[PDB]
């Protein structure tokens, strides 16, 4: 465990441990791409991997939003009922509150050790979802993208994980790795 | 006389803090996940805050249920004016929201409190300094300041728990502490009467002290784990005694066997549920564990 | 009987509140000194 | 000839789906598809590739369909449409048209086409709307494939067939949103949306999610059994299959009402005074009477409506006595309790739509874009009011058998606003033409018109489901002077059509006066034959209301049972809890000092 | 129902006596 008290390092000082298993992967390095990326199932590791992968981007959002000005700032959104163009980061938000919503809506994920296939199909859209909040990063606000992947290679990761689950097309990738 | 009614499912890493709102139906809750959900009453949550980086660990509501001010990792604590009720969870973000920001301690935010006075609060951190705040004024205390409060009959008296097993108690216009009282110590509570205050073992020891001599008036055996978070009924009858053993427990002020027991939550590492919060107008109550599953029983 | 136990309630209940008015004032009060 | 199913063969439906002014589409819908096809990948043909490309070529449709320009949007749904046809030989294009469709539904197309159709609905001529016509083509064709199947991938329809009846979409099923559309469109607040495939998708979801006639009929079987009720005597699909046009088929029943009312009868007779409403005192009368009452008694048949009706009451009578109940959310369960809300104006909006597409609002929008072209024109709107006409009966056909079976009040509550918008008098208004040109209307361009002799069958199903153990709605059938016209109707040589006549013929004639009995005997000889005989009946020698009075009594026992069952909240507010919890606990200087200074 | 009002108002006399006990001090 970590009891309180215990600033920062000690954290990493100490049931469905497939999460604990990513856990560990990722603070081993930040790095490591194909290693976290590594399967210890297929469909659940998914399941979790976009869980964790829709975690860390919420960092990338929150730099984002620290400067995602109108200044320089596509699609439009479908969080909303009526889907409207709710802009960059309202779309960013949107996005990551609807992803927070399927992955853990009951009626298509009960449980975390056993998701039907007739779910796996949403993981491609929430991933679809993902790599336009990317490219705005990548085109409108290119040099703190940069920072958050050299705090962790996420888009070089997310662009393996797909390439090795064929959730997107390679043509939709233009993210370099 | 409690039953299970929701089960706020929408944050993915563990739920470290939350709290009631006063009168509103709403419930606040920070998670690891550096960000924190705010609910209104399998319901969906209603906002969410993207200002916090690195996970939560303390949460405070602005007593007049306007603000809410969260500390954890990142060592800086944020202050939001939270929309009311009935605001679109998929609106247009609103940049004021984020209106307060503290930098103080450079360790993680370990205890926060809000103070009755609705202009100070207090702010526990790792870095072994407690601060008091005034949202620019701030009072230090340079005495492992796991868990400190704010005394409610006088707010001029507050508790400061520590990692070594005792309690120090101490002034506002003082800064001198004035007894302490007796090994981690998760979680303290104050009674809203002056004398009583509730303290919680990492030997599994519910124990009680008084504000004017310390004494160990009472020291029950909670649960099979470190009895993680308390939390105090608005009158003063029962109490909330969250543990790591996945058993939450009402205790009742004057009677303290298992009043009532409920146990739902999942052992996903060494570490169990967080925190808990009682209502204040609604008679809710709601747990927040270490799976990111915030049950709510009416 | 039902009725009037919860008329009861109600007197209760305004009881409680006015005894929170009162000891806030003390407690202001006392704090003042 | 004519082979009366849940549906025409699959190759008939999707022919009747596109107007014969929206031909050219195909084209654009490849000449859009395969441009894209070109750019994604090279020198390859769809049929030719294998299935992750497939796959993936399906995830770059779904990502595309979500630009935010209309235009680019339209594009990308005509391709989604061309790959939903997939196009050689016609049981090759079924093959890949089944085989793709099941792609589809597997990557996840069916939900933002859903999304995209709320985005529509929240916004003369056939251009007038292309984009919505080209959405609603794809679903229909999925739900078409999916059903046209629904008799591997099982697992595929099933969760499919089970999703799309489940209320997912602003918390109601998709059957909702296309009431929806049709009430926003009847309302004249939306002149532009295609009328013809609404409808149509309509008819097929209602299909695909309560089930046909078969399904019907072994739903009712199993309640039957459950309720304990004796199982039915035949098997009416069956016999009505194995008819001819003008035997006994039918064994015959006799409901509790005939039992009483004859018991009574010799009661009077034989003792002297009735007794009333008792079926089980039978002493005093001769033998010869006993033994017709063991008759009738052993041929009673009793349905599930009648012990419904009296749970109903009971539940009345003793409320929290354990009388509260759980009722299944079975498919018809839930889609009435969507369409329980607006209900009455979903109904007048189906006739209104139906008296517009009567042979003889502009509901030929959808179809309107030489001598040669006008006549092509012509029977394209005929074969477009033809099809509205088939789907709205349908529609309406299995609504009220799937309420009936499911509970009897809701069937009811549903037939009560259907003739309340006058439909007795619209249908007979329909049948007030030459039916059979009607029927043998060959209105297609690639006997009996499987469409119009299906349509008119439903429309005569339902006439009788409205007036049927209901003396004033008989009497009314009478007043409309009904008997020339379904006589008259009965020229067409098709058994369940006379059957379906006969039905009302022997209904109303009683009312009619022994001169008629004596002058149409052919019909009573074809009344003998063909429709079920009741024990004690007197049509054959009949002698002889309140409509208004019968009507405002079942409509508050109606009203009754909807504020039972789906008003809960403020339902029986006599016996409400107090919440005893410390939620109340917090739900003038004088006032402080005295008081503390009490003691 | 009763039995619920009755629990209750025992509470709620709970309350004030600890809260009287309290000014005694
Ligand atoms: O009472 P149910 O169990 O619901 O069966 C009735 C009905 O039975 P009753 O005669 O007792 O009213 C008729 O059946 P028959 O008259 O042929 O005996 C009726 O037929 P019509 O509507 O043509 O009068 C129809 O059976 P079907 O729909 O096959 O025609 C219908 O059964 P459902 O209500 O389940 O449809
Ligand atoms: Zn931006
Ligand atoms: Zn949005």
């Amino acid at each position: 465990r970590n009891r309180p008290g215990t600033k920062a390092q000690d954290f990493y000082n100490w049931t469905l441990a497939v999460q604990q298993y990513i856990q560990q992967n990722i603070r081993a390095d930040c790095s490591n791409i194909d290693k976290i990326l590594e399967p210890p199932d297929e469909g659940v590791w998914k399941y979790e991997h976009l869980r964790q992968f829709c975690l860390e981007l919420n960092g990338l959002a929150v730099k984002l939003q620290s400067e995602c000005h109108p200044d320089t700032c596509i699609f439009l959104c479908a969080a909303h009922k009526t889907p409207k163009e709710c802009p960059a980061i309202d779309y960013t938000r949107h996005t990551l509150d609807g992803a927070a919503c399927l992955l853990n809506s009951n009626k298509y994920f009960p449980s975390r050790v056993s998701i039907k296939e007739s779910s796996v199909a949403k993981l491609g859209s929430v991933c679809r979802r993902i790599y336009r909040i990317f490219s705005h990063a990548y085109f409108h606000h290119r040099q703190i993208f940069d920072e958050y992947e050299n705090e962790t290679f996420l888009c070089h990761r997310f662009t393996k994980f797909v390439m090795k689950y064929n959730l997107m097309s390679k043509d939709n990738l233009i993210v370099p790795i | 006389t409690w039953n299970p009614k929701y089960t706020l499912r929408s944050h993915f890493d563990g739920v470290r803090a939350l709290a009631f709102h006063p009168v509103e139906p709403v419930l606040v809750t920070a998670s690891e996940d550096h960000t924190l959900k705010l609910w209104n009453l399998d319901v969906e949550p209603i906002y969410t805050f993207r200002a916090h980086i690195g996970p939560v660990l303390s949460l405070a509501i602005s007593s007049n249920g306007e603000q809410c001010f969260s500390g954890g990792i990142d060592a800086t604590i944020q202050w939001w004016n939270m929309p009311s009720p009935s605001v679109d969870p998929y609106d247009t973000y609103e940049p004021n929201v984020l209106a307060g920001t503290l930098v103080g301690h450079t360790d993680a935010v370990w205890g926060l409190a809000y103070s009755g006075i609705k202009n100070q609060l207090l702010s526990c951190s790792a870095d072994g300094t407690v601060r008091l705040w005034n949202p620019p004024c701030i009072c230090t205390y340079n005495g492992i300041p796991t868990s400190v409060d704010f005394i409610g009959c006088d707010p001029a008296h507050m508790v400061t728990s520590f990692n070594t097993g005792s309690a120090v108690i101490y002034d506002l216009e003082t800064s001198q502490s004035l007894v302490i009282l007796s090994n981690h110590i998760n979680r303290v509570v104050s009674h809203p009467t002056l004398p009583v205050t509730i303290t919680a073992h990492e030997d599994r020891h519910i124990k009680f002290f008084d504000n004017k001599t310390g004494k160990m008036i009472h020291s029950m055996v909670a649960h099979l784990d470190a009895v993680t978070s308390l939390a105090v009924d608005p009158n003063g009858i029962y109490l909330m005694s969250g543990s790591h053993d996945c058993s939450i427990r009402l205790w009742n002020l004057d009677s303290k066997t298992c009043v009532q027991e409920i146990t739902a939550h999942r052992k996903k590492l060494d570490e169990s549920i967080y925190d808990v919060a009682f209502h204040s107008s609604k008679a809710y109550i709601a747990s927040a564990g270490a799976d990111a599953l915030a049950k709510v029983f009416v | 009987e039902r009725k009037g136990q919860e008329n009861l309630k109600k007197d209760l209940v305004r009881r409680i509140k006015m005894l929170e008015y009162a000891l806030k004032q003390e407690r202001a009060k006392y704090h003042k000194l | 000839e004519f082979e009366y199913a849940d549906t025409d063969k699959w190759a008939a439906e999707l022919s009747e789906l596109y107007s014969y002014t929206e031909g050219p589409e195909f084209l654009m819908n490849r000449k859009c598809f395969e441009e894209d096809f070109r750019i994604h990948v090279t020198d390859k043909k769809w049929t030719e590739l294998d299935t992750n490309q497939h796959r993936t070529h399906a995830m770059r449709l779904l990502d595309g369909l979500e630009v935010t320009a209309r235009e680019k949007r339209l594009k990308v749904a005509r391709a989604i449409l061309y790959v939903a046809q997939g196009t050689s030989s016609e049981a090759e294009v079924q093959s890949w048209m089944r085989y793709n469709i099941f792609l589809l539904l597997e990557v996840g197309t069916f939900n933002a086409l859903v999304e995209l159709l709320n985005m529509e609905i929240d916004n003369i001529s056939l251009a007038d709307s292309t984009d919505l016509r080209v959405l609603l083509n794809i679903m229909y064709l999925i739900v078409e494939t999916v059903h046209q199947e629904c008799e591997e991938w099982r697992t595929m329809r099933q969760t499919f067939r089970a999703e799309l009846g489940s209320p997912l979409y602003n918390n109601e099923p998709f059957a909702i949103m296309l009431f929806g559309m049709v009430t926003k469109f009847c309302s004249g607040h939306a002149p532009h949306f295609p009328m013809k495939k609404v409808l149509l998708l309509l008819w097929k979801t209602v299909l695909c999610t309560l089930g046909g006639f078969e399904e019907l009929q072994s739903m009712k079987a199993e309640k039957r059994s459950i309720l304990g009720l004796p199982p039915l005597p035949e098997d009416s699909i069956k016999v009505i299959r194995n008819m001819r046009a003008a035997g006994l088929p039918w064994a015959p029943k006799v409901r509790e009402k005939d039992i009483e009312m004859f018991l009574e009868s010799s009661r009077s007779k034989f003792i002297g005074y009735t007794l009333g409403s008792d079926t089980n005192t039978v002493v005093g009368l001769p033998r010869p009477i006993h033994e017709s009452i063991k008759t009738l008694k052993q041929h009673k048949y009793t349905s599930i409506a009648e012990v419904q009706a009296q749970m109903e009451e009971e539940y009345l009578r003793s409320p929290l006595s354990g009388g509260e109940e759980e009722v299944e959310q079975v498919p018809a369960e839930t889609l009435y309790q969507g369409l329980l809300p607006s209900l009455p104006q979903y109904m007048i909006a189906l006739l209104k739509i139906l008296l517009a597409a009567a042979p003889t609002i502009n509901i030929l929008a959808d179809v309107l874009p030489t001598v040669l072209q006008s006549m092509k024109l012509g029977v394209d709107v005929n074969r477009h009011k033809e099809v509205i006409v088939k789907a709205i009966s349908a529609v309406l056909l299995l609504l009220l058998k799937h309420f009936k079976l499911n509970h009897v009040y809701q069937f009811e509550y549903m037939a009560q606003h259907l003739v309340f918008a006058n439909c007795i008098p619209l249908i007979l208004k329909f049948f007030n033409q030459n039916i059979m040109s009607y029927i043998t209307a060959k209105n297609s361009i690639s006997q009996f018109c499987w469409r119009n002799l299906f349509s008119c069958i439903n429309l005569l199903r339902i006439l009788n489901k409205l007036t049927k153990w209901k003396h004033s709605r008989t009497m009314m059938l009478v007043v409309f002077k009904s008997a020339p016209i379904l006589k008259r109707a009965l020229k067409v040589k098709q058994a369940m059509m006379q059957l379906y006549v006969l039905k009302l013929l022997k209904v109303q004639t009683k009312y009619l006066g022994r001169q008629w009995r004596k002058s149409n005997m052919k019909t009573m000889s074809a009344i003998y034959q063909k429709v079920r005989h009741r024990l004690n009946d007197d049509w054959a020698y009949g002698n002889d209301w309140d409509f208004q009075a019968e009507e405002c009594a079942l409509r508050a026992n109606i009203e009754r049972f909807n504020a039972r069952r789906y008003d809960r909240a403020h339902s029986n507010p006599d016996f409400l809890p107090v919440d005893n919890c410390l939620q109340s606990v917090l739900g003038f200087q004088m006032n402080y000092d005295l008081w503390l200074e009490r003691e």
